[PDB]
């Protein structure tokens, strides 16, 4: 029976395209959305929700692809369901920036005045470059990204983006990820 | 030649990222507009259509301001400039054209790679109505429009309908006259 | 200071008094005769945007085969002026088939008679006025044209159509 | 080499022209002609034009004036004069400064034989019918045509 | 040393003609708060000068022959007596002291004479040109008459002939005197 | 030195407008606006009007106010020749104090430095004309709140500007 | 081989099919062992913590699970002993089939999939490493 | 609240049950009494009831609690292997009967299992090789002088009562009692008079004078007989009920003890010699003292039939009064013996042991730590009729719906502990099992518990499944 | 500078001729001028006062050429480009500036050194109305109207008439406004 899908492979094609393309893409998206919401509420959470279909797509597209050493064949182990908030933001650290933005996010920081917040913080975001001012509205893409990677996991949050320049750095963005108290509370239960 | 020019630019004179997130940024975008006009389709091309229209109008300043060609004398050089530059910096693809027909005004843009359509199978009531890549149309048209080089472009075949090989007919109406005094 | 830029200009025939019509209008303040261009401006508040509308006065026939080509391709907004005199009426006609050559279609046109201190006739250009789509306006020099420009400056801004809409002293885990 | 020469008089008209054709060292063109007329005043308004910008962007020592106007296809230069008139001299991209020339021409051709001219009607304005732009009086003496011809072969 | 330009001296010289002209006009605009007079430019005087009947003219002409009369009469303040006007008379009025000077009647051939070098008038009227340039000769006739005037000869005794049709403007200068 | 920096879009009208001196802003910015369309107005006249006998490419300049380029890899944007494309347009203005370049593109945008240096000088400002136009490029052209022939409002071309005309200046 | 099955977090099949009474009772041993498989979710080592494997018997029908990475529940009524490596293998392939289908930007997560491709390639699969 | 409102809870009254299969296991181990001519004629011409037996028998279980309004005691005839199809035949017409008669079912259920449960206990041989707890040990000889009676009547009936028989039961051990009624008065004196006279000579002796009634505990046999189809005066009830306290409280279990103090102190199929420490353990769990009972098993430690019943009671004995390690090392090693004992003696040639543990593991305190051990003992007995196999998956679901772990009573923190899913699978086991033999009321209250868990899924919802076989099955 | 500019010009680039000669030219021209007016001087006046502004009117342009200065707005301008280079140029005199009224639009400059005046002396007669060196407040008035100053010059003071010395009273009437086309 025919079909393209099923039957192209998915390992990673190690092709690129340029970053005006997607950014004139990024742009038209804002722009397409803001014709048609009031408020800048909804505006974000629908940029939020783009960004949650492609972020439960992406948890699996990058949980398999690391699996390796059709491509089932090459596998002799897939890599462990991410079930502790530590090893799921690492992994959302190391591998999910790394592969989305070729870069490693900048580091990963624990909150210390509320326990369930965390903080994933961007020097140079590499995708709202060129949004000007700092309407911080704009980059809630990212967060839906990352909100839709950490649902499906088992993780529900209300990941939200802040602006707070430092360190020489006019465009630092932190992306707070808010855990539902319940996932900490099966934190406690397990572990 | 073109081909040098467009091979540098593309290589050591652009930003890289990875096109698996460009091409699932346009598949969200069009997933979600498909849901929000009751399945719609005819109402999802022309507004996929005005969005291309609206990312061209820009996207031809950066194609000038990177590549900085000289005017373009004919619609043979224009499609050369296309399928050999344009989608080799943007989109890191080179079409081809198959179909000269008289006069030389009309031309069918071929895309064997199309990234914007990876992945994606289309629903049984869109197998019939829905253009996936029109925003790679209204993209043609907007950014030939602001070279004054007028002209309507449609899909034939497309790939993702069944056919052999999308392709995308790019038809010059008229050149305006309404071009910069210099 | 300006946020938005318009442009809208102002045309006729020679003998109009074109100059009466703009000075009452324009801002507090040579290339008419020149460069064919004798600019006015005057900034307005539109939906608590400081917004500019830039009116352009041309004419000349030495100078036609210039003005028509550069100075008409952006516009947002175009104005004709008759003086009640005929001749200018009767040059309106060609006037409006020339405008929409280089003048987008999507641009708003309006249509004054001026300087009435009646010898033309009046239901005339209310109804070549009203065969094209033109708000039209028979006044003399102000005269309320001021509410017609505002208007027009109204429009193109709804043409636009753009909305207007933690400590985390944290520590680091590497 | 030169392209053309032109002078223009306080009186918004254009008083002198010369349009050298064929590059040669007596190339043969036109001078004072009519169909140049209606160029007279394009030319007249360009330089006007850019004269009021200098005009406007004046650092205020002194209020002063544009010396070169090139464009893609020519250079032209200027030499103006308190009296007003304007001493227009285009030219292809070859040579850059004919503020010499220019002062030359003024001091020593057109003071020599048309300010120093009991014959020749300084000012060029019969009367209020014409003076405010319009009319056509050039400029014909014998001499100055002669010796301006002379002393501009080499450089056309 | 006693020094003045030169440019200014050298037209009002040329300036004299008009001068004689507007004075034999006006015997029969610009203003003043108290002088609303009726005024005449200069170069439309000499077309006048030109085209003026007879007998004015030789009026002008004598006014101008007066001029140059007191003119050269007390040339007298720096330091043959006809030969007085060649040596430096012309060094001082004109620069150029005369080239040929021959005697035996006295003739004074120049070329380049200085006040009129410049006076050409439009390409196709060469005649008008030296029909209408002919009045300024008379301020040198005028100087010579006035210099040898009192100097020990009679005025009567010589009258002195002067035109240009000799070999910019190179029509040199001829004087005849006795 | 450069102490002023314009652009003009096609419909003719001044869209932005920064000095880089100190207070040379001696204009209002109706001032500088109707200066900005009278520069429109000549470039109109000064190709309508060109010689009867008559009835090009800008070298690279190495680092032209230079040393990521927003979405440009390398350390310069380019690195080999380009062409004019205003071909018999008005092209730089000398004056006793200052000499004005200006630059033109094929979709009718015109951009305008007024350099106080006072042909190499005209290649260089197009060169460097040429970076500013990659800005444009970059953050004007990549911001959704634009509109598509208004004045800009961005900071990060704000920014980049100035960072080029210090380093040229 | 009796039953195979891909459940939601919902706790909804987006696909169910019926190899070839039990044939009557089959989705509710599988809605009752989706318990047990949900216990053994959440355990460090339950070396990888998907191939959960043998989790839930009724009669000797052993239930046997996998769980993918966004919560989507692989999960088989067999039946008998099965054997690891073989029933792993399958359940890789069926999962790497499972994020095609995932991939379409048409597809929700809780849209029942009802493309014939994956029907018959999932045959095909069990064919070749169950049968 | 009232234990006797439980046992037949269906005679509107819903709460929880406390610790009820203990007190069921005593109430069916409790001491047995005969009851006995011309005075079931008298109890006829008053009450009508055929003989003084079923009167008694109304008068079951704990005395203390005074039931119709901590010992038990139970009533049989006069003096003189699971059967399981009695009890299949009472779970049907019970059932029956309880179609008939009712409408929350939340704690029917557990009631009639509960029932089930005490009846399942008590159907082993009536009179057991080992098992004493049956064998009558107080004979209440009744007499009724005012009708007429005599002393030489109640001469004649207690030689009589002195001994085809059985080689364990011996006339001597069993207590007997004389139950003299009178009508009121100088019967009464002469009542008095005749128990002088017979406690000098002979016993003992008990003066009787002489609304609804639902009892419970009598035995197989005879709750089959009241399931085919009375009042008495409240007065009447409680002198029955102080009569009896005086006879369990002052006349047999003082006897009871004397007769432990001579078997302890004496010890430090069969009829003697080694039948003395089996019954001093029986009746050590017969009087709640527990600890010696289990002694007294651990000490016997010598066949097919008797010593797989002494392990079994020794660890019901253990259960009935526990943490996870004793039963690790206690209780389940215990059973386990017992059931190897019983696998042996069918290789030779059981239910009540394992349907005993299972109840006694489920009444424990801790219930996370040891339910598992009763689930797995339920499931042994799946391996017996239908219908009462059909309770046995009703327990298994009950038992699966406390699998919740104590320490949390969206939600993604209890979806991984509760197994509700597999409770919800049981009870539609059970539900289709009862739908086979058709009882409509049955699998009604099933589906109404089932609803909850199945009604917000829609793919098991919808038709062609069981759920809506079954729901169209009710009309 | 203006002043090292006039040296420069008038000591190095213009030449020498006698000024007594120009003394008795001027004597001569208005001997003889008077001769015809009947000795009616009010006519000598202002025929001597056409004839300055014809003078400076074809004067000025060589003084432009000689020099390179631009216009002048503001009459400050317009006394120092006089005193300094103009008649320090054409007759070598540097005359002074005193009087400056109120507004600036009149100032006196006084020519102690006039040659025009230097040895004449007048008959009693001539000194009621004669003005003698009219010419040169007629060749200020026209040479100011040609670079736009519209102005008004007259005599204020003679040496020949008695008075304390040779002062002019140059006055501003208007700036004239430079013109454009129709
Ligand atoms: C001659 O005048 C040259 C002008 C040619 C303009 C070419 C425009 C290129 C468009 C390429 C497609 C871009 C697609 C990516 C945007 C989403
Ligand atoms: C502002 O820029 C003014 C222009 C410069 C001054 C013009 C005045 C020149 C007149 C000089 C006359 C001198 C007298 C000569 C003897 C007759």
């Amino acid at each position: 029976i025919p079909s393209r899908i099923y039957s192209e492979s998915l390992l990673f094609k190690r092709q690129e395209a340029s970053l005006s393309a997607m950014a004139f893409l990024f742009q038209e998206m804002i722009s397409q959305l803001h014709r048609t919401c009031k408020t800048a509420g909804d505006f974000e959470t629908k940029l939020s929700d783009y960004g949650h279909n492609i972020g439960i797509r992406l948890l699996e597209l990058l949980n398999f692809r690391a699996s390796v050493s059709s491509l089932s064949n090459y596998i002799t182990k897939m890599r462990r369901r991410d079930l502790k908030i530590l090893d799921i933001l690492q992994f959302i650290h190391g591998t999910l920036w790394s592969y989305l933005f070729n870069h490693v996010s900048d580091d990963l920081v624990k909150s210390s005045e509320r326990d369930n917040e965390y903080m994933i913080v961007d020097n140079f975001p590499t995708l709202t470059q060129f949004i000007p001012g700092e309407n911080v509205s704009c980059e809630y893409f990212v967060c839906g990204i990352i909100k839709g990677f950490l649902f499906n996991a088992g993780f529900p949050c209300g990941v939200t983006a802040h602006r707070m320049p430092q360190g020489g750095h006019s465009q630092r963005t932190v992306y707070l990820i808010q855990f539902d108290r319940q996932v900490l509370d099966r934190e406690g239960l397990r572990f | 030649s073109l081909k040098a020019m467009g091979e540098e630019i593309w290589k050591n004179k652009t930003e890289k990222i990875n096109t698996e997130l460009f091409t699932l940024t346009y598949g969200s975008i069009v997933a979600q507009l498909c849901q929000d006009y009751e399945r719609d389709f005819n109402k999802v091309n022309d507004h996929l259509y005005s969005m291309g229209y609206n990312i061209g109008c820009r996207l031809i300043e950066d194609f000038l301001a990177r590549t900085a060609l000289p005017r373009c004398e004919n619609l043979v050089k224009t499609s050369e400039v296309l399928s050999k530059c344009a989608f080799k910096i943007f989109l890191n693809i080179t079409p081809n054209i198959t179909n000269w027909s008289h006069n030389k005004d009309t031309f069918s843009l071929i895309l064997d790679e199309n990234p914007l359509a990876d992945f994606v199978e289309l629903p049984m009531d869109a197998m019939k109505s829905l253009w996936y890549s029109n925003i790679l149309c209204g993209v043609l048209k907007g950014s030939l429009e602001m070279v004054q080089l007028d002209c309507d472009v449609w899909f034939v075949s497309d790939i993702l309908r069944g056919d052999s090989q999308t392709e995308i007919k790019v038809k010059l109406n008229r050149i305006l006259k309404d071009e910069i005094p210099i | 200071e300006y946020d938005y830029l318009f442009k809208l200009l102002l045309i006729g025939n020679s003998g109009v008094g074109k100059s009466c019509l703009l000075l009452r209008f324009s801002d507090d303040t040579d290339y008419i005769s020149t460069i064919g261009v004798d600019f006015k401006i005057k900034t307005v508040e539109l939906d608590g945007k400081t917004v500019k509308l830039q009116i352009w006065d041309t004419a000349g026939q030495e100078r036609f085969r210039t003005i028509t080509s550069s100075y008409y391709r952006g516009s947002h907004g175009i104005i004709i002026v008759y003086d009640v005199t005929q001749e200018s009426f009767n040059g309106v006609k060609m006037w409006l088939q020339e405008i929409d050559r280089y003048a987008t279609s999507t641009v708003l046109k309006l249509l004054v008679g001026n300087k009435c201190d009646r010898v033309v006739e009046y239901d005339v250009a209310k109804e070549f006025a009203d065969a094209n789509k033109m708000p039209f306006l028979e006044t003399s020099a102000s005269t309320n044209v001021e509410d017609a420009f505002l208007t027009m400056a109204r429009q193109i801004k709804e043409s636009m159509s753009q909305q207007n809409l933690v400590n985390l002293k944290g520590q680091s885990l590497t | 080499g030169i392209y053309s020469f032109w002078i223009f008089d306080r009186h918004c008209n254009c008083i002198f022209d010369r349009e050298w054709t064929l590059a040669s060292n007596s190339a043969s063109g036109t001078i004072n002609s009519k169909q140049n007329e209606e160029d007279a005043k394009l030319l007249y308004g360009m330089i006007f034009s850019l004269r009021s910008i200098t005009q406007k962007l004046s650092k205020g020592s002194v209020k002063n004036d544009i010396r070169s106007i090139s464009t893609g296809k020519y250079r032209v230069h200027t030499y103006c004069t308190a009296s007003g008139l304007w001493f227009v001299l285009l030219s292809d991209f070859k040579q850059q400064s004919y503020t010499q020339v220019l002062q030359y021409i003024y001091s020593h051709i057109y003071v020599k034989y048309v300010s120093n001219n009991l014959l020749s009607p300084y000012d060029f304005a019969e009367n209020e019918n014409e003076m405010r732009g319009q009319g056509t009086r050039k400029i014909t003496n014998r001499n100055f045509i002669s010796v301006l011809e002379s002393f501009l072969a080499p450089m056309v | 040393l006693p020094k003045v330009s030169q440019s200014v001296y050298q037209m009002l010289l040329n300036e004299m003609v008009p001068l004689a002209m507007g004075i034999e006009r006006q015997i029969s605009l610009k203003i003043e708060e108290h002088h609303t007079v009726d005024i005449i430019r200069s170069h439309n005087l000499i077309h006048e000068l030109y085209k003026a009947d007879e007998e004015e003219k030789e009026k002008v002409l004598a006014r101008l022959r007066n001029i140059g009369f007191q003119i050269g009469l007390k040339l007298s303040e720096l330091l043959l007596i006809m030969k007085f006007i060649c040596r430096d008379v012309w060094k001082q009025i004109f620069g150029k002291q005369i080239d040929n000077l021959k005697t035996n009647t006295f003739y004074l051939l120049d070329y380049d004479y200085r006040p009129i070098q410049s006076f050409s008038l439009e390409e196709d009227a060469k005649n008008e040109e030296l029909k209408m340039i002919e009045p300024f000769l008379e301020i040198p006739v005028g100087i010579i008459r006035g210099v040898l005037s009192s100097l020990g000869y009679s005025s009567e005794e010589v009258i002195c002939l002067a035109s240009f049709i000799d070999r910019a403007f190179p029509k040199g200068v001829s004087f005849h005197v006795q | 030195a450069i102490e002023t920096i314009l652009v003009i879009n096609k419909s003719g009208g001044l869209i932005y407008q920064r000095n880089f001196t100190n207070d040379e802003q001696k204009l209002n910015s109706n001032e500088y606006l109707i200066l900005a369309s009278t520069l429109h107005g000549v470039f109109a006249i000064a190709s309508q009007l060109t010689p009867k006998a008559l009835q090009n490419t800008i070298p690279y300049i190495p680092y032209v106010g230079m040393s990521k380029l927003g979405s440009f890899k390398g350390d310069d944007f380019f690195k080999e020749p380009f062409t004019n494309w205003n071909k018999s347009g008005l092209r730089q203005l000398c004056t006793d104090q200052f000499t004005m370049f200006i630059y033109q593109t094929l979709t009718g945008l015109k951009f305008v430095a007024i350099s106080s240096s006072v042909n190499l000088a005209i290649q260089i400002a197009d060169n460097f004309l040429r970076k500013v136009y990659c800005l444009y490029s970059d953050y004007v052209m990549k911001d959704p709140s634009y509109s598509m022939e208004m004045p800009i409002r961005s900071n990060l071309f704000d920014e980049k500007v100035k960072k080029m005309v210090e380093n040229l200046q | 081989p009796q039953y195979f099955a891909i459940i939601g977090k919902k706790d909804n099949p987006v696909y169910e099919i019926e190899f070839t009474d039990l044939k009557e009772l089959n989705p509710f041993i599988l809605h009752a062992s989706l318990d047990i498989v949900e216990d053994l979710q959440w355990q460090i080592n339950p070396t990888d913590n998907c191939y959960l494997g043998k989790v839930d018997h009724f009669y000797g029908l052993a239930i046997t699970a996998y769980i993918s990475y966004s919560g989507m529940k692989f999960v088989m009524i067999h039946g008998v002993v099965i054997d690891d490596n073989n029933m792993r293998s399958f359940y890789q392939e069926v999962h790497e089939l499972y994020v095609k289908t995932l991939m379409n930007p048409f597809y929700k997560i809780t849209d029942p999939i009802r493309s014939p491709a994956f029907d018959s390639r999932v045959r095909t699969l069990a064919r070749k490493h169950l049968s | 609240f009232s234990y006797e409102h439980y046992m037949n809870l269906l005679f509107s009254k819903e709460t929880v049950p406390p610790e009820i299969a203990k007190r069921i296991i005593s109430n069916a181990i409790a001491p047995v009494i005969t009851v006995t001519p011309l005075f079931d004629k008298h109890i006829q011409e008053t009450y009508k009831v055929d003989s003084l037996y079923m009167l008694l028998r109304f008068f079951g279980g704990c005395v203390s609690d005074r039931d119709q309004a901590s010992q038990y005691i139970r009533f049989t005839r006069p003096l003189g292997l699971f059967n399981y199809h009695s009890l299949e035949v009472f779970l049907d017409n019970y059932l029956k009967l309880v179609a008939a008669n009712t409408v929350p079912h939340n704690l029917l259920k557990k009631s009639i299992y509960h029932s089930f449960f005490s009846l399942a206990i008590s159907s082993t041989n009536n009179l057991s090789p080992y098992e004493t707890f049956n064998h009558p040990i107080l004979s209440l000889i009744a007499l009724d002088i005012s009708n007429g009676e005599v002393y030489e009547d109640a001469r004649d009936l207690l030689v009589n009562f002195k001994n085809n028989f059985p080689i364990f039961m011996n006339t001597n051990e069993m207590l007997p009692v004389f139950l003299l009624c009178y009508n009121d008065q100088e019967e009464f004196e002469k009542c008095q008079a005749l128990a002088k006279k017979l406690k000098k000579q002979l016993v003992e002796s008990i003066l009787l004078a002489l609304q609804l009634h639902q009892p419970v505990m009598s035995s197989l046999e005879e709750i089959l007989f009241f399931l085919q189809a009375t009042t008495l005066s409240l007065a009447l009830i409680n002198s029955i009920y102080d009569m009896l306290d005086y006879l369990v409280y002052d006349l047999m279990i003082p006897f009871m003890k004397r007769k432990v103090s001579f078997w302890e102190e004496t010890i430090l199929a069969s009829s003697s010699s080694e039948f003395l420490m089996r019954k001093l353990a029986d009746w050590s769990m017969m009087l709640s003292d527990f600890k010696t009972a289990y002694s007294t098993y651990e000490s016997l430690m010598d066949f097919p039939k008797y010593l797989a019943s002494c392990i079994e009671w020794c660890a019901v004995s253990l259960l009935m009064g526990v943490t996870v390690k004793m039963i690790k090392n206690d209780i389940n090693p215990l059973i386990e013996r017992a059931l190897a004992t019983y696998e042996n003696c069918s290789r030779i040639q059981e239910t009540r042991c394992m349907i005993l543990a299972s109840e006694l593991f489920l009444s424990l305190s801790n219930t996370w730590t040891s339910t598992p051990y009763a689930i797995q003992y339920l499931e042994t007995i799946l391996d017996l009729g239908p219908c009462s196999q059909i309770m046995v998956w009703e327990r298994l679901s009950d038992c699966y719906n406390l699998r919740v772990d104590p320490r949390i009573k969206e939600d993604i923190l209890s979806e991984g502990l509760t197994r509700r899913r597999k409770a919800a699978f049981f009870r539609l086991i059970a539900a289709k099992k009862w739908a086979e033999q058709k009882q409509w009321r049955q699998v009604s209250w099933c589906l109404k518990d089932i609803e909850s868990t199945y009604s917000e899924i829609k793919f098991l919802h919808g038709n062609g499944l069981i759920l809506s076989k079954l729901k169209n099955q009710l009309n």
